[PDB]
């Protein structure tokens, strides 16, 4: 009896997991190449005197 | 007079340099406080977002 319902469930999960894998493949393939920068501030610390430019 | 004037140009130059050191050190007290608050804010936010992530967990 249950062959048709089994096949229907199988095809449903197959298509869903298919779309899912189409996503997760290139998801995991590139998941560290997507980093960012540090954004540090100088805080005017590395100068031991007056600047050479006109602003100081 | 030359000795006081010179002692002064030197106390005054050392002062401009000490004041500069203070200005720059202060520029950095402030740049550090900005970074500290930016990082403390990112930390508090990381912790707010953590508490949220944990709540969402």
């Amino acid at each position: 009896m249950q062959a048709l319902l089994g096949a229907r469930a199988k095809e449903s999960l197959d298509l869903r997991a298919h779309l899912k894998q189409v996503k997760k493949e290139d998801t995991e393939k590139e998941n560290r190449e997507v980093g960012d920068w540090r954004k540090n501030i100088d805080a005017l610390s590395g100068m031991e005197g007056r600047k050479k430019k006109f602003e100081s | 007079l030359d000795k006081y004037s010179e002692a002064l140009k030197d106390a005054q130059e050392k002062l401009e340099l000490a004041e500069k050191k203070a200005t720059d050190a202060e520029a950095d007290v402030a740049s550090l406080n900005r970074r500290i608050q930016l990082v403390e804010e990112e930390l508090d936010r990381a912790q707010e977002r953590l508490a949220t992530a944990l709540q969402k967990l």
